Formats: C-alpha cells, structure tokens, sequence
RNA sequence: UGACCCCUGCGAUUUCCCCAAAUGUGGGAAACUCGACUGCAUAAUUUGUGGUAGUGGGGGACUGCGUUCGCGCUUUCCCCUG
C-alpha cells in the first residue's frame, strides 16, 4: 500500500517504558581507554621537547655569550654576516666588507669538530658609524654567486636574545614546508 | 516574474497570518505571522495555532520554528 | 561549507562540543546507550566509534521490541553496525 | 518587527526549556542543549509525552534533525 | 544546477498533484530550479467536494508529485 | 552524463510510461527530459492505486517522484548498447 | 568496479523498496544504480484474506524499463542471459 | 569517514537487516561509498517468505538498516584509519 | 590456485640531456592539457543518510449493524504461521 494510506497498527512508541540501564556505582573499566600508534608518537614527542628544553637550561649555566674570548671589541661596532660561501677567501670577505668602513677585526666561525666553515663570520669596524652604514647596504649583497645577509650581531646587544640551538634566532629556510619563501632575505 | 523567495519577503513585512500545511499530514495545520525564513525554506511564527481538520481545535504555541521539509503549501491569511 | 577548504577541520570540533558529542563521551568513559530507530524497536548498547553520519559501532547490545495483547520480545548481539538514516532518538545512562 | 532568520531564533532558545514534536506524534520538553548545522538537538532533562500527554523522565537526549516535526519553547 | 522547462505552463492554469493525496489547481506565475512555483487563483481542492479559493500561493517542489495543464498549455 | 540518461534523451518524442512513488503510472507519449529525469508527456493516461483511470491534456512530473520508466523496446539497438 | 561490470547484460532481478520483484536482462547502470532492463515482468506478492490459500501471483509484462536506483533495493542473477546459439 | 572501514569485511560473514524488515546473511565481497554491498553466496529471507539461498546479490545503501558483524572482529584494530 | 622476484599506478601530447644494434628500441627531468580516481559544495527539496517502517495472515469457539446469506465494517479467547 501507499506510504499515506497504510494504517499504522503499531506506530512509533516511546521510550519511557526501556529504561533498564545499569546502576552508577557501576562505572566502565578504567582501563579500557586507550590507542595505538597515536598516543606512542606524542609520548616521544613530548619527551624529545622537554628533553632539550631541560638540556638548555644547563648550557645556559655553563657557557657565557658574553664571555666568549672569540667575541671581541665593542658590540655595537661589531657586524655579523651569514650565509657566506665556504669558497670566501678572507681577503675577498675584507675587501667586500671595506667599502663601508675599515674593518678593525675580522672573525670567520669554523666548526669546533670537524674544522669546516660555518659560513658566517663577525666583522669589527673601526667607528661605530661605519657599521651602521653597511647594515642597509650589506643586506642583500651577492658574494660568490650566493646572496648574503647582513644584521647587527645581536648576541651581546639585544636583551633575551638566543641561537637556534636555543629557540631564538631568525630566518625560516627550514621552518614548515611553503611557509618560509626562500627568495626573502632578512 | 515574482518568486517565492520575493513572495514570501513580501508577506512577512505584511506580517500577514500565513497558513501552513505538513508534510504527510493532511489532518494537520499551522498557521501564525512569519518572523524569517532561511534557504533551507525554515520559518519562524511568533504566534501559531496548530489547527485539525477533524478536531477543529487551535491550540496555542507561541514563538516557534517549523522544518523547512514538513512545510507543504502555503496559505495567506 | 563556510570552510570550503579541503583543510578544513569544522567536523572535528563539532563532535567535541556539538550535539554529537553524547556519542563521543560514550565511547571515551565507555557507556552504554539507548538508540531509537525507524524499526519501532529500541537498541541498548555500547558504542566505538561514530561519524558525522551518525553511523555507530556498536556491541554487546540488545534489541528489544513488542508486537500487538502486547507481547515484548529481546534478542542480543554482541557486535553489529548500526546506520544512522534509520535512527530517531537517542538516550545515554541518565546515571 | 526586525527580521529574525530561523538560525538565530534557534540559538536564542538554547538553554531554555523548549518542546519538540515529532513526525510521529511524540514529543519531547528540555533543556536545549546545543545543536549542529543540521539541526540535530540534544536537550537535557527530557521528559517524553505520548500522544500529548507525559509518558516518563528520560533525561539527556540526542534526536536527529529529519525525525522531529516542528519545535516549540516551553 | 539546470532549471525545469517549465516555460511551456507559464501563465496557464494548472492541477498539481501534492504528497498526502491532497491536489490544487492554479495559473501559474513563476518557478525555480527547486520546482519551487507560485500559482494564483488557487483552490484547496480537499478530500470532499466543498470548494475554497483563497488566490496567490506557494507550493515545495518536494511535495509536488505531477503537473497537469488543463488548459493543454 | 550517465548512460541510462542518454537512453532517456534519445527516448524523447516517443511514447513512454512512468510510475510515481504515490503508485500513480502514467503512460504517454514524451515531450521533454532532462539529465535530472524531469520528464515532459502529453495525452497521458494515469492509473491509480484503486485502479480508477483519468483523461489529461499536458502533463509534467519530477524526477525525483518517479519509480521508474517503461521505454519502447526498440531502442535496445541504440550504438552504446 | 569489476563487481558491477561483469553482470552487464545478465538476467538479473531487481528488488523493489515496495516488495516487488522486476526480472529483466539488466544492460546497463550508473553510479546512481539506475538500471536498464530488457523484456522485464513485475511481480507482486499479496496476502490471502479468504483462507489458507497458495500466495497470489500477478505477472505483468512491460518490455523496456528504466528503474531509478533510490527505489531499488538489491538485484541478484535469476539466470543466465539468452543464449543466442541454437 | 567510516565507510572505508565496511569495504575491508570483505570475505568475511555477517547478517543485514533491510529497512522492510528483511534479513540476509552471506560473506561480503564487495562495498562502495554508498554503503551498496555485494554480497556472494548468499540467503535471503523476505518478510513472511521463506528463506532462499542466492549465489549473488548486490544491495543498495539507502534500503539498509543495520548489520550484524562476527563476535571476533577486531574493532580497535581496525578503527584505526 | 600460486611462492619467490619486479613498479609503487596512468591512458595520450610537448621540451632538455644521455645509453644505443644511433631516424627505431630506452632512461633521468618537468610542463600544463582529457578522463567522471578521490576530498569537500554531497546528510539541507533531484538518487551517494528515509515519512517506502517490518507493525501481519489463517484454523476453531466468540458480538453487533447492513445484507444478495457469498460477504463489508465491528468485539473477544486458544492455536499454526513469519
């Protein structure tokens, strides 16, 4: 028969006739709350975080930025440059750098272990006035064929200022995918 | 050319008792002064009085929503 | 959607806060639930897992109905699936 | 009388008491509690009538959108 | 998304079968892709032969079930 | 489009029926269908559930609204089948 | 989605929401499930009222149907398709 | 979503029951996204009728009312996706 | 049916370099182009999330109204059937 014309001899009742659950004292399993390969993956997520957050606190202690014999001269002098060529020979990083002031000192990092170069070094002008003037001007310089940034070396300047290795530092050329163009330069 | 989306603008500004009929259910009617309506055709009465053909009885609502998918023709006044 | 973005997660808080939520509780503490479905019969059971469909994973549950004088009749199953189309109330442990 | 589109008026009940009917002729008098895009209700403290008058006490209830009727407060 | 052809019954008086076995009759004005129409002179049409004309109205597609032009468009 | 669709626009213009979920089956010649199966037919004859028939004019009926639909046998030899 | 492809042209019945039975060589379907049958015949099964009498069948010839698939329920193969060889 | 889950019984033994009330139980062999399920030999089981043993059957979706899986099925295993 | 061993999957088209039995047979790169492959608009009226619920039938005793005595409606208990 039709959907309109079927006489309904036992339509949809209620529900307040079944109510037969059980008592509250009668909690479910406690243990019996869990998942795999979900909750693993945060656990040691988790730990490889507050690891290096509890191992931070102890290279703070030990280590001094500031006093540091390879940091010299004054800090408002001094300039920090990245991202330079390994091939950069230190007078090609002197006579690139000259342009906007003479430079008192020039100090090019090198890995502690493995001796090879960093790719940035900390460049000392003589007056505090000609650093200032390579801080527009050195920014966005192409040495070597690679471009290379140029910023006031915050280490001994800025209050509440760390490396990556401590959570601080700039540029994104390894933060989240397609978050961080690499085209942009600091 | 008048729609109903236009149509049904123009009686609730008039605020007039618009009659509505159910889905499945002939027995069965509303009517009361739209309030708004919405694209998935709900409406809203500030007023209703749910009428039966058979019982002839208004019973009193109030302020209320109806289904968009119960609604089946629409009366004025 | 609002979200027409395929990123778009609306579904996941909308069963941690929304009307779907009675599903998620019952599957986290475990308890059981009382389901009304276009069968005139009611189903207690205890659920794990659900969707937006309101599509249950059900067990250890037990149908109960009753034809014509009125004459009730229960069977058990301990796993099965239930759809959600069919559903028309639900009911946790009021406990 | 501004315009009030059903959404809001929905919201507004949130809450409240409000009683619901069914296809069936059931209904349903709560506290809404919140509801979806779809307009699936949970209320809390039910009470369930039967053909108008009071059947029992359920309590929290979850009731999808294309079974109920209409909806009403108080 | 495309429309019903329904041009051809435009201004022509009609007898739309409903859901319930319920049934109207009205010249029609206008329609939507939804097969959401508005027909004037409208009639009620119920179940016994009493007759009630109440005008312009508006019908779901979703409760029309056929169409019938009684003016053979 | 689906192919059972394309049965149904080549179908156009001949004589075809067409029940509705309300039992109602109509059987006329078609004027006009379309992908969403809204169907167009003139000069139909319905059949009720009771059993009682009725003469129409021009008729139009969705396509949601419909069982299903009887086509002239001869266009099982279309080129997709 | 060899499950479907491989009974295209088969004699297959297909089950009605209503309870009806239509037996046709199904050709073809869509992703909606709507069907086309060839040479199809509907049958019906109705209570007997009077007594305790064998169920009631009324077969009814129809040809070429189309059936939409939200009305159709299952199909299954009542036989093979019809042998062409002699 | 949750139907990629019932296309992984396959093989395996349940029980369906239809929305008119009928019940069928065969090993599954196939599911789509609308919840359509192919089910091979097969035994169905109308509504006062008697029960018939089908080799095949393929069931739409929308006509389904629930299912009834073995008492073995790893549910916390196989939820995981 | 099938262990072991191979590709993680494109039908078509375009350009660079290279192996080469050198116009063919192949490899390393992308380019933006079709398929109805998937996700969301797809649970908000037209199929992929229900107003097609499945809610009975029959054999004995057991009421009444009309009656063509076959029956339509209507009120009870025990049984077989799903």
């Amino acid at each position: 028969k039709l959907p309109h014309e079927k006489h309904h001899n036992q339509p949809y009742c209620g529900i307040a006739p079944y109510i037969r659950e059980f008592e509250d004292p009668r909690d479910a399993p406690p243990p019996t709350r869990a998942e795999t390969r979900e909750e693993r993956m945060e656990r040691k997520r988790r730990e490889k975080i507050e690891r290096r957050q509890q191992e931070v606190e102890t290279e703070l202690k030990m280590w001094d930025p500031h006093n540091d014999p390879n940091a010299q001269g004054d800090a408002f002098k001094t300039l920090f440059v990245a991202r330079v060529n390994y091939d950069t020979t230190e007078s090609k990083l002197r006579r690139e750098f000259e342009v906007y002031g003479p430079i008192k000192r020039i100090h090019m990092v090198y890995s502690k272990r493995s001796g090879k170069p960093r790719g940035y070094a900390f460049i000392e002008y003589e007056h505090e006035r000609d650093m200032h003037s390579a801080y527009k001007h050195a920014d966005g310089k192409k040495i070597d064929g690679r471009r290379v940034l140029v910023d006031v070396e915050r280490g001994r300047t800025v209050k509440g200022w760390r490396p990556r290795r401590l959570g601080g530092g700039l540029g994104g050329t390894r933060r989240g995918g397609a978050d961080v163009n690499i085209r942009h330069s600091g | 050319m008048v729609q109903p989306i236009n149509l049904i603008f123009r009686y609730l500004q008039n605020r007039s008792r618009i009659q509505v009929w159910l889905y499945e259910q002939v027995n069965m009617r509303i009517e009361g002064c739209i309030i708004g309506f919405d694209e998935y055709m709900n409406l809203v009465l500030d007023d209703a009085e749910e009428i039966h053909s058979k019982t002839k009885s208004r019973k009193q609502l109030g302020r209320i929503m109806l289904k968009g998918d119960n609604i089946t023709l629409l009366q004025s006044v | 959607e609002m979200t027409p973005e395929e990123l778009q997660k609306r579904e996941e808080e909308e069963f941690n806060t929304g009307p779907l939520s009675v599903l998620t509780q019952s599957v986290k503490n475990n308890t059981q639930v009382l389901i009304n479905c276009r069968n005139n019969k009611k189903l207690l059971g205890r659920v794990k897992a659900f969707d937006r469909h309101c599509n249950m994973v059900l067990e250890n549950v037990k149908e109960m109905w009753t034809e014509v004088k009125p004459v009730n009749k229960d069977r058990y199953i301990s796993k099965m699936f239930l759809r959600g189309d069919s559903v028309i109330v639900v009911l946790r442990n009021p406990l | 009388s501004l315009p009030l589109n059903p959404k809001p008026f929905l919201n507004g009940l949130t809450g409240k008491p409000v009683m619901v009917k069914l296809k069936w002729g059931m209904e349903y008098k709560g506290y809404l509690v919140s509801v979806d895009g779809y307009m699936n209700m949970q209320l809390a403290n039910t009470e369930e009538y039967i053909d108008g008058a009071l059947s029992g006490h359920l309590g929290e209830v979850l009731i999808r959108c294309n079974n109920v009727l209409y909806i009403r407060g108080v | 998304a495309h429309p019903p052809e329904l041009k051809k019954f435009m201004d022509k008086k009609l007898s739309l079968k409903l859901n319930g076995g319920r049934h109207v009759q009205g010249i029609l004005r206008g329609f939507d892709p939804f097969m959401n129409l508005v027909i004037d002179e409208c009639v009620e049409m119920a179940t016994s032969g009493q007759q009630n004309n109440i005008g312009m109205v508006v019908i779901r597609g979703n409760s029309i079930i056929m169409l019938e032009a009684l003016e053979r468009v | 489009i689906g192919v059972p669709i394309k049965v149904l626009h080549e179908a156009e213009g001949h004589i075809v029926t067409c029940e509705t979920n309300t039992g109602e089956v109509y059987r006329g010649k078609l004027i006009e269908a379309e992908d969403n199966m809204n169907c167009q037919m003139s000069n139909i004859t319905v059949t009720y559930r009771d059993g009682r028939v009725a003469q129409l004019e021009q008729v139009y009926i969705r396509g949601s609204k419909i069982r299903f639909l009887i086509l002239p046998d001869m266009l099982k030899n279309a080129p997709m089948l | 989605s060899s499950k479907m492809l491989q009974h295209i042209d088969y004699r297959m019945r297909c089950i009605l929401q209503d309870g009806r039975i239509f037996i046709g060589t199904f050709k073809a379907f869509d992703k909606h499930m709507n069907l086309i049958l060839c040479d199809c015949d509907e049958f019906r099964k109705i209570k007997p009222k009077n007594s305790k009498q064998a169920e009631r069948e009324e077969k009814r010839v129809l040809g070429l149907v189309l059936l939409r698939g939200e009305n159709l329920v299952s199909m299954t193969v009542e036989g093979p398709p019809p042998k062409d060889t002699g | 979503k949750l139907v990629r889950f019932l296309m992984k019984l396959s093989h395996e033994t349940v029980t369906i029951e239809l929305k008119n009330g009928t019940q069928v139980h065969g090993t599954i062999t196939g599911v789509d996204v609308s919840m359509n399920t192919h089910l091979k030999a097969v035994k169905m089981t109308l509504k006062n009728r008697e029960p018939v043993q089908l080799e095949t059957l393929s069931i739409r979706g929308n006509n389904i009312r629930y299912f009834i899986l073995p008492d073995s099925l790893p549910l916390d295993t196989l939820l995981v996706d």
